């Protein structure tokens, strides 16, 4: 029975946590809330739903078929392809194990049932939950870190001067700043501000006491924590800083009451020697004591809108509040409490078919040449967030609500709950961790934000301007010759300010950094004065004979020269470089030529080249390749492709080589390969990365510092790329397998399995093409190969041996 | 020393283990995944799901890439049900002779070693290990088995003595 027979005029005593415990009994949880004391429990169940669909033929004790409306999963189904999908039919999960007749009286079928996964409220009195106050007084503090032979136990509070630091291996020894660096001599000014949650005074001056066997220490933790307990009321919470060791949350030794979720996530990830503590390791105590009232500060505001305080996923995954929000408003208008597998979503088989589109805009508009210069910069952010404001579909109509309702609750002033929310949202519709039928609404907002940013692109026209680039994050602008932040300054106010109106909010712009003159065709090949030079395709030139400095210095000369007419202007200039450069590229490749051939260390000179991971080309005599590039960045630098095209036939002529040959014709060098839509932890946001571009001999050591997310300098790590290759792979051989065929002769595909004709006497082909695979299994190898992914390189060489 | 030197410890992946994916047949996880196993545990094999056990004088295959549900779920007109369902799917899989009688979206398969998922002729025992519930029948003096999702189904593991041509019916939710 309950707590008081009394319930009905229910006793405002709100909750601090809901603890499930299945362990104990099948269902059973205890609820732990508050009176005048820092706490008190009850032990309770509830009816978990099953929504069995079917009280007809199959039956339990109750014939609960109600309220039939809650469509969504029904809705969801069409992954799973069925038709006339009325809402539902329900019963408790009286046991582990499924009636295998699986049917429905609504419409016959087959369905998931599964649905109750966490409990939120009680069913059998509930509160209006305002005022919920979750704050206990009263607690023990708390820290758990280590490094393997030097590990850091802490107890600290200000009730007490007493505090305790031990566990090592060096049985010798002791740790030495565990007094005169414990104590801080450094009291924090925001404890004032943030001190009223707390009943003593934050205090940080502190002595300790020492233990060493690993047999001693976690009992003698357990019986010091359980009598220090006793000095404050009996009763009480364990108030853990952290526990980045051994992930001491779960593993700890049993508290007897709640543990909360005080701990913060493992941002300083400190593994170094343990010596260094001086004001640093104080703060990393000190500091996380004022984190106590932060972490809970945020706990409870964030339980101000969805009513869980202390045992709340926030600072995790924390899609718990867009999910629970997302659930109940899918209450006020009944549709669903969702599922939540491993898995993406909320139904049972698949057609593989509509996963090919998670088995498998951004325009480079690369003016070479530079007219309306300026300086030419622009940057977007929260896009998808702007994206959703502007439109079964009822549930995509709540997101825009729920969106609306977050960013209404970012305050006039200041807040940061919502803020770090909306960004969640940023992130969360990128994730692949996320759920909810999550690929539909990945897809929503990819669909709906190319629309978005094709108005926003496409709408410049009307003020004189032009687009040298644009991306989701980065976008290039040019709209006159003089007067560079002036005549920035009218277009991109002017455009930000209607693009919100007409998109009912697109202001996060922001434009600030230099590029006076730029030459871009992606950085694969640019150059710029501010003089910055940045051509992938150099990194493929040799060293040898200079052939990288000598494309550096025509480049350079070029680009100079022409900025030098365009000063002192501030059209025809390109035909007089182009003679400068008729003397000195034939004398550059003269030299260059005569160098390399009577250079005798050359084995072939196909050795000659350097490698990187994006390397595919068969580079054979690196004049031509000289030549090759640098006609290549003048044929596009300039309309006016005349002269370059005499230039090519002249020096492919010094070089005896012929024109209109394989080998006369540019390719890119770089076979690149980009991973989209990478997310940051340190930021929440969001970037594509190139894994074939980069220069991997100046980075081997710090590749995953080079693959840096853009909004910080924080890495993208090997482990976790790797691992998203290997998924990557399996997905596109996913798609592989499951290919179309097409006829050649028609181009229609083929219908049904037997034939091995079409109706017409036409053979049929592959419509994904195995030389495809082969190229990107070939540009994976090479990826894996430089930066050491032997799991990747173990299903490739699989892969790569069960061929022909 | 004595099960460490006689008995045979052979894994078969399926869809949820590392690497490759639900393709058939279901290739073996990596082997740094398997070395450290296999170094101190000669006695032990890391191989294919399917897979083909020949005894002195028996034969038997292998298999757990899931499909009883699948079978029941796309019937042409209706399912046949009750206790009878794995005699029905066991008819279905003996007739069809083919360990995925069913779509390739559904159940996909590399297309040039689709030979190798044969049930012809026919093995001596069918140890079809799906998620579903555990159950032994037979025909055309064929055994066929399934042991079952062991932790839902009462702790329901199964063990076959070819020499006796039997096989026990266990539950070990009284260990």
């Amino acid at each position: 029975s309950f707590l008081r027979r009394t319930a009905r005029s229910i006793l405002d005593l709100p909750w601090q946590i809901v603890q499930i415990s299945e362990t104990s009994q099948a269902g059973l949880f205890r609820l732990w809330a508050l009176v005048g004391s820092d706490l008190h429990c009850i032990r309770l169940s509830i009816p978990r739903v099953f929504y069995v669909n079917q009280r007809v033929a199959k039956a339990e004790e109750g014939a609960s078929y109600r309220k039939v409306n809650r469509v969504l999963p029904r809705s969801n189904m069409v992954y799973n392809l069925y038709e006339y999908s009325v809402p539902e039919d329900m019963y408790q999960e009286h046991i582990n194990e499924i009636n295998a007749e699986l049917s429905a009286p609504d419409i016959e079928g087959v369905y998931e049932t599964q649905v109750p996964l966490l409990f939120r409220a009680l069913v059998h009195s509930l509160a209006q939950f305002s005022y919920l106050e979750p704050g206990s007084i009263r607690h023990i503090y708390l820290y758990h870190h280590a490094q393997a032979h030097k590990a850091l136990f802490g107890i600290f509070i200000p009730s007490q001067r007493r505090a305790s630091v031990f566990v090592l291996d060096t049985v010798r020894s002791n740790q030495m700043p565990s007094l005169g660096a414990l104590y801080s001599a450094e009291h924090g000014l925001l404890l004032e501000k943030v001190g009223p949650e707390l009943l003593p005074p934050p205090k940080h001056t502190f002595e300790v006491r020492a233990e060493t066997d690993l047999k001693t220490i976690c009992r003698a933790i357990q019986r010091f924590l359980l009598a220090y307990k006793e000095e404050r009321r009996g009763p009480t919470l364990i108030a853990v800083q952290s526990s980045w060791e051994l992930k001491r949350l779960a593993s700890e030794i049993p508290v007897l009451e709640e543990f909360p979720l005080v701990p913060i996530c493992v941002a300083d990830k400190i593994n170094y020697g343990v010596l260094d503590w001086q004001r640093h390791g104080a703060r990393r105590m000190i500091r996380h004591y004022l984190n106590l009232d932060t972490c809970l500060s945020q706990a409870f505001e964030m339980s101000r809108y969805f009513h869980i305080p202390i045992g709340n996923l926030p600072e995790d995954i924390s899609t718990f509040g867009s999910d629970l929000f997302f659930a109940r408003h899918l209450q006020r208008h009944n549709h669903l409490l969702w599922l939540s597998p491993t898995a993406r979503p909320d139904l049972g088989g698949k057609e593989a078919d509509d996963n090919c589109l998670v088995m498998e805009a951004t325009v480079e508009i690369n003016s070479s040449g530079c007219y309306s210069t300026v300086c030419v910069e622009l940057d977007l952010q929260n896009l998808a967030v702007n994206t959703i404001l502007q439109s079964c579909s009822n549930t995509f109509r709540i997101l825009k609500s729920m969106v609306v309702g977050w960013v209404k609750e970012i305050t006039q002033y200041h807040n940061i709950y919502a803020d770090n929310q909306v960004m969640h949202f940023y992130r969360w519709l990128r994730s692949p961790s996320s759920l909810l039928h999550d690929p539909a609404l990945h897809r929503t907002l990819h669909n709906m934000m190319k629309k978005l940013f094709l108005q926003l692109i496409a709408e410049f026209k009307r003020l004189g301007s032009s687009v040298i680039y644009a991306n989701f994050n980065r976008i290039i602008l040019c709209t006159k010759k003089r007067r560079v932040e002036d005549a920035i300054a009218y277009v991109e106010y002017i455009t930000s300010s209607i693009h919100s109106k007409e998109t009912f909010h697109s202001l996060t712009i922001s434009f600030s950094r230099c590029w006076e003159f730029l030459l871009w065709m992606d950085p694969s090949n640019y150059g710029g004065i501010k003089l910055e030079n940045n051509w992938n395709i150099l990194q493929f030139l040799p060293q040898a004979a200079s052939c990288q400095n000598y494309f550096l210095m025509i480049v350079s000369a070029y680009i100079v020269a022409v900025y030098h007419c365009m000063k002192d202007g501030l059209t025809f200039s390109q035909d007089y470089v182009a003679n400068e450069l008729t003397q000195s590229f034939f004398t550059i490749t003269q030299k260059i030529q005569k160098k390399v051939t009577g250079s005798r260390n050359s084995t072939e000179l196909s050795e000659m080249f350097p490698v990187l991971p994006g390397s595919h080309l068969l580079l054979n005599n690196p004049a031509l390749e000289f030549i090759k590039y640098v006609c290549k960045v003048l044929s596009l630098d300039t309309n006016i492709t005349n002269q370059v095209n005499k230039l090519n036939r002249d020096l492919l002529r010094l070089v005896d080589v012929g024109e209109f040959s394989e080998e006369a014709q540019f390719r890119d060098p770089c076979r690149s390969y980009v991973l989209p839509e990478v997310i940051c932890r340190s930021c929440n946001f969001c970037r594509d990365l190139d894994l074939c571009k980069d220069s991997s001999f100046s980075e081997d050591g710090a590749v995953l510092p080079q693959w840096l997310c853009s909004n910080c300098q924080a890495p993208y790590d090997s482990s976790a790329i790797e691992m998203t290759l290997v998924e990557v792979l399996q997905k596109k051989l996913m798609a592989f397998t499951l290919q179309d065929l097409v006829c050649l002769k028609c181009r229609g595909v083929k219908e049904t399995s037997m034939p091995v004709y079409c109706s017409c006497a036409g053979d049929f082909a592959l419509t994904i093409h195995t030389q495809v695979f082969m190229e990107q299994i070939g540009i994976f190898r090479n990826i894996a190969q430089h930066y050491g992914m032997s799991y990747l390189l173990e299903t490739l060489e699989w892969l790569l041996q069960k061929n022909p | 020393p004595d099960i460490h030197q006689s008995s045979r410890f052979v894994f078969v992946p399926g869809p949820e283990d590392p690497g490759f994916g639900s393709i058939l047949p279901r290739p073996p996880l990596a082997e740094s995944i398997t070395n450290e196993f296999r170094q101190r545990v000669p006695f032990s094999v890391f191989t294919t799901n399917p897979c083909r056990i020949q005894y002195c004088t028996q034969e038997i295959t292998v298999f757990r890439e899931d499909l009883v549900n699948k079978m029941c779920r796309n019937c042409v007109r209706f399912p046949s049900s009750n206790l009878a369902i794995p005699n029905h799917f066991v008819k279905t899989i003996l007739s069809q002779g083919h360990l995925t009688p069913l779509p390739l979206y559904v159940c996909p398969v590399y297309w040039a070693y689709d030979y190798a998922l044969r049930v012809y002729p026919v093995p001596d025992l069918l140890v079809i290990a799906d998620k579903y519930d555990p159950f032994t029948t037979t025909n055309t003096e064929c055994l066929c088995i399934n042991p079952g999702s062991f932790p839902r189904s009462g702790f329901s593991f199964k063990v076959f003595y070819p020499s006796n041509k039997t096989v026990e019916d266990s539950k070990l939710q009284g260990f």
